[PDB]
């Protein structure tokens, strides 16, 4: 009754892309 | 030419050419960020404030107090180079390549040794040259920048220290934060003196001494998401290029001219027709609104007074509650005034507070708070107004909403504005509110004749009396009397010819049509809603027959005979 | 830093300077003065904020004025006065906006409106509009800040409060303390109106907040009503408003004696006179100077007198 | 598939390596009547966990070896796959899907797999959202068309808060509900295991131990349910027994339930 229920939304978990180190 | 020259450009030699704006006033804020880098150990001052004052433009101005000789004689004839991280990292594809550009930029520095680094973007040394792999540039600079191995001025915004720098609590102590504040409107307006050589320059105009006091003045009232340097600026830039794209002089109200092209707020002095048009605003907010005298006249003066420049620059233009009985005009008038005020009542902004009937859907006018879904729409009434800072915004049956819910609002009607959930104040000062509460016959008891005090009264019952000291105006509504319900027959038959009826119809009504519509639509304690129920059972469903049968139809004119 | 002798003067003549805002209001503008004089003479404890007030009494009397001219006084603005309220925070989850987000929940890299205003500037007046107004886990949230001078945010990081002026506006003293006269007999002002209603204010105060925030703050000052003397003194300030900026450009209003009686005769309210003040002028001179610009009868190049010609 | 991610259950049921399944012959004809659908033919297997659902589909893959196929069903080699075992090593993007691809590629070039992913609850949310590319929109295209075979396995709340909660999820997956099983089935559970029990504790399990296992476990463990409270009683045991060392009885699996619950004696 009356209590409320505080969706409390996370932060993103994301994928990361990549800058990548170029070798021979 | 060299390895500082790839990656940044040398301040002082473009302060050399006089590529520079000049910069006056800050000269607290110069002269702490060459006290900063006098010091041995940690000589990096981080220029921090908010986006817009004009933090870059500090060491704009340290780089013409060096070439200028103003410059102490520890820090005399030291060339003041920015760096750009982005041409450090560009084309450095191979390992050690951001690393190498980055150590051949600093074994420069130390080779000469008369070389102040400026690190714009300080937030974005932290992650340069970050990869799957290797060492970004602030963990490379650590060993540098707390042993005095290397002079390094940062300049971040505000919210960018305490998201990326204050978040490496290592690169945080490394650093002096030096507090660039927002100017004054008294600093601002040396800014734009000592600015008028390079826009007279740059648009071939001459700004007068008025429009820099006027585009600082009105730049601090009616702009809050920006800061005073650069929004103040921006109306000289602009009201420059009006100018020039109309080749004389950029007069004060040519300031106020732009300002209002940009916010939507009306602040330049007003034009021969909106000057009759102004005064004629309760002749023409009558011809939507039958009666209600006494409404109209309070809700027009609120208008009058900001347009004449006496506007109350903490409070709201306006504060209303349209209190009175249901069907009057309460919502009428308000889509009359933004009507009025803007050519269509779909720019009023109808906050319906029977919607809010609990304590918790007050996160509909300001959004969520931090850690909670719906936190990036941030707010359903005050990102209506940071798009339309002047509006009428209006707060339909704002006695169905919670006891709590207009509790948020106690510092919307003094103060001017509401403080978004995600922590901007947003100007409620050049709004028109409404607080349009609802307020059957005769009360209790003996009581001679039949009223307005009984609506006062249980305002005073009803809403928390600090709101009620908050409301400029508690307008208590008349009775739509006979001779107004015989004038608001012709108004909506109005509404069904013309809107309705271009079907190449025409809807005639003689003059007893309209007196039987008036006779059955007439009862006090409702008003104009019987009415409107009374042409839709005697006018327009009779003739939505005649429509479909095709008795009167496309093509011809309809008259509507008296029928008993 | 020592006290150039220029700013000495200026907090010795701190109540006097702040009468230029506040009209009337005499312990109220002292108990707040007290505060920063025993602040900048080095006798603050160094565990408890600079001040912890809270400003009880009749709405708008001078309760946020007061704490608009302790921001003037102490830094030339009100845009330095970190005036984060509380009548908008009634949930306890609105409490995340004065702390930020927890990290992992959005909103916690930006997060706190209070806590990072004031780890900004460490020495800076907070005012919280309306206290009452929120929800009461937002008030065991504050009780950390009157007892150490720190509070953790919702990053798990500390910040200062030890050089704040706290000042929490109360509007409780709106049930019977907003209708002017009281119960029963009893006799003219000052006996039924600040002698009979300034305990049941204290009493409001008592019972809607725990008692270890109460003890914590350092003072706790019930306002005055503002007396007709209190209001003819208000309309040299009102005018000062109006007479300013909005009529500087080449025009000149001056009142008449005769006009400003009739302003503190019409806005005078034996409850309150800040706002019926406000609102009579804005009617009654505002409105009718208002027509009088845009017809062009007051133009600039004049001075516009206003008098009453009905008596 | 590959037997990176998973490993062939039919391949294993071949070489006698998985357990014998007495009992759960109705629910693998349920299972059989699902994938043997020419649309939607995916079996998730709703029951409480340690119900015996991986012992539904253990039994499955031997009855591809044993020839009870409905012709349709007939040489499908039967791939387990771990569903979070492709969401682990996934902090870059295309991580997870990729590995997905690839695995239904080796679908769509074999022929005839039969993927038992379990912790479908999992499935929702494989990757960032749903919004984004998850295992719950990878699959879904061809959860529709019957061009993927793929046996379930939820307890019954995960069914109701990642499924029903979802839409159209609900029509893809069909519920095939693998009760707990009742103590005289466990038993015989228990009868058709014990040539495994005693042939790795090199030990021998009376019958009075079963009908104590079957009857002590449901008495005494209550967060934890039957076909494997029981049969970990006569597992321990066994290896109880080696470690003192031969004989289990009601007697040597009676101490083994003594350790756990907090009775001193
Ligand atoms: N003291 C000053 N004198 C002259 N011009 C100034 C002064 N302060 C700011 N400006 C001008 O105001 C504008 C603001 O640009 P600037 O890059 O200096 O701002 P900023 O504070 O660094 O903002 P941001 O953080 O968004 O980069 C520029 O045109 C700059 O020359
Ligand atoms: N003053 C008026 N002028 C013109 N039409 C009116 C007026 N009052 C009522 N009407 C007619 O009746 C309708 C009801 O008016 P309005 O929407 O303002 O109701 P209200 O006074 O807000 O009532 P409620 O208490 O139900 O909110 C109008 O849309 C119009 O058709
Ligand atoms: N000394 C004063 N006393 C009272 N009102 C004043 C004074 N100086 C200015 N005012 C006017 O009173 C208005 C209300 O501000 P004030 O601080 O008086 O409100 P308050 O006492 O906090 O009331 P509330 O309970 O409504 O918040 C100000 O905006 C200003 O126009
Ligand atoms: N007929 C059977 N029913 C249920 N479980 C069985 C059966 N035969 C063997 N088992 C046992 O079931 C276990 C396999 O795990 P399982 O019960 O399928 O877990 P879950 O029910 O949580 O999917 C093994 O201990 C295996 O020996
Ligand atoms: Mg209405
Ligand atoms: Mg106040």
């Amino acid at each position: 009754m009356k209590v409320l229920i505080l969706a409390c939304l996370v932060a993103l978990a994301l994928a990361r892309e990549l800058e990548e180190l170029n070798v021979p | 030419s060299l390895v500082l020259d790839q990656f940044g450009r040398n301040l002082t030699a473009a302060a050399m050419e006089g590529k520079l704006d000049p910069v006056i006033g800050r000269e607290k804020e110069i002269e702490r960020v060459m006290q900063v880098l006098s010091r041995r150990t940690k000589n990096n001052p981080v220029l921090i404030g908010e986006p817009g004052v004009g933090k870059t433009a500090v060491v704009e101005g340290l780089a013409q107090a060096i070439v200028h000789g103003e410059v102490p004689e520890t820090l005399k004839d030291k060339q003041l180079y920015t760096l750009d991280l982005g041409s450090l990292v560009a084309g450095s594809r191979y390992r050690g390549d951001f690393e190498e550009r980055l150590k051949k930029v600093l074994k420069e520095i130390n080779t000469r040794g008369d070389i102040i680094l400026f690190i714009d973007a300080l937030h974005t040394l932290v992650g340069a040259g970050a990869a799957e792999g290797a060492i970004d540039a602030a963990s490379i600079l650590k060993p540098k920048l707390a042993r005095g191995e290397l002079q390094t001025i940062g300049a971040t915004t505000l919210d960018e220290y305490r998201k990326y720098i204050e978040k490496d609590a290592a690169l945080e102590r490394r650093f002096q934060p030096v507090q660039v504040g927002e100017p004054t409107v008294e600093h601002t307006i040396e800014i734009l003196k000592g600015l008028r050589d390079r826009y007279e320059a740059h648009h071939r105009v001459s700004i007068t001494d008025a429009a820099m006091v006027a585009a600082a003045t009105l730049a601090d009232r009616y702009i809050n998401d920006r800061f005073l340097p650069d929004k103040a600026i921006d109306l000289i830039d602009e009201a420059g290029a009006r100018m020039r794209i109309r080749r004389a002089e950029v007069d004060d109200e040519q300031i106020a001219e732009v300002l209002g092209n940009w916010t939507g707020i009306p602040v330049f002095k007003l034009t021969e027709a909106e000057t009759t048009r102004l005064l004629r605003m309760e002749e023409e907010l009558h011809k939507r609104i039958i009666g209600q005298e006494d409404a109209v006249k309070a809700v027009s003066k609120a208008i009058r007074r900001t347009r004449a420049g006496l506007k109350d620059p903490k409070r709201p233009s306006g504060s209303f509650i349209f209190a009175g009985p249901s069907g009057v005009g309460k919502t009428e008038l308000s889509k009359a005034l933004a009507n009025f005020l803007f050519g269509d009542d779909d720019a009023l902004i109808q906050i319906d507070m029977g919607e809010f009937h609990d304590r918790f859907t007050a996160s509909r006018l300001f959004g969520a708070p931090p850690g909670y879904v719906g936190y990036e729409e941030g707010g359903q009434l005050t990102e209506k107004v940071r798009r339309k800072p002047f509006s009428v915004v209006l707060f339909d049956a704002i006695e169905k909403a919670h006891q709590e819910i207009y509790n948020s609002l106690l510092q919307v009607l003094e103060d001017g504005r509401l403080t978004d959930g995600q922590g901007r104040t947003v100007d409620f000062k050049n709004t028109v509110l409404i607080f349009t509460s609802n307020l059957k016959p005769v009360g209790l008891g003996f009581s001679k004749g039949g009223m307005k005090q009984k609506v006062n009264d249980e305002l005073k019952k009803h809403f928390r009396p600090e709101f009620l000291n908050r409301i400029d105006d508690i307008i208590v509504f008349h009775q739509l009397t006979r001779e107004e319900i015989i004038r608001m027959v012709d108004l909506m038959i109005s509404r069904v010819a013309g809107q309705l009826k271009s079907k190449d119809m025409a809807l005639v009504l003689t003059d007893a049509a309209k007196a039987l519509l008036a006779k059955r639509g007439f009862d006090p304690v409702l008003g104009a809603r019987p009415l409107r129920r009374t042409i839709q059972r005697e006018i327009e469903d009779q003739l939505s027959e005649k429509i479909l049968f095709e008795e009167v139809g496309p093509g011809q004119v309809v008259t509507v005979d008296v029928d008993n | 830093f020592k006290l150039t002798e220029a700013e000495t003067t200026r907090l010795l003549r701190m109540e006097e300077e702040l009468h230029k805002r506040i009209i009337g209001q005499e312990d109220a503008v002292k108990a707040v003065s007290k505060a920063i004089r025993r602040t900048r003479a080095g006798l603050k404890d160094p565990k408890r904020p600079s001040g912890s007030f809270i400003f009880a009494g009749p709405s708008g009397v001078g309760k946020t004025e007061l704490s608009k001219a302790l921001a003037n006084f102490l830094f030339g603005d009100d845009d330095a006065l970190i005036q984060i309220d509380m009548g908008e925070f009634h949930d306890r989850f609105t409490a995340s906006r004065l702390f930020g987000a927890p990290p992992g929940y959005v909103g916690y890299e930006e997060g706190g409106q209070l806590t990072e205003k004031v780890r900004r500037k460490p020495f800076s007046v907070v005012l919280f509009d309306a206290i009452e107004k929120a929800h009461q886990e937002i008030y065991n949230s504050l009780l950390q800040v009157l007892e150490d001078g720190r509070l953790t945010d919702g990053q798990g990081r500390t910040v200062d409060f030890k050089n704040t002026v706290l000042i929490f506006t109360s509007n409780l003293g709106t049930s019977d303390i907003s209708k002017p006269v009281g119960l029963g007999f009893s006799k003219g002002g000052g006996e039924n109106d600040y002698e009979r209603m300034k305990q049941k204010v204290n009493d409001e105060l008592k019972k809607h907040f725990r008692p270890e925030f109460l003890n914590r703050i350092d003072d706790i000052i019930v306002f005055h009503q503002l007396t007709r003397e209190e209001i003819i003194r208000m309309v040299d300030l009102m005018i000062s408003r109006v007479a300013g900026q909005l009529k500087s450009k080449d025009m000149a209003l001056v009142l008449t004696d005769a006009a400003k009686a009739l302003l503190a005769k019409r806005g005078f309210d034996p409850v309150l006179g800040a706002r019926p003040l406000r609102r009579t002028i804005q009617r009654e001179i505002e409105d009718q100077l208002s027509e009088k610009i845009l017809f062009e009868e007051v133009g600039p190049g004049q001075v516009v007198t206003v008098d009453v010609d009905n008596w």
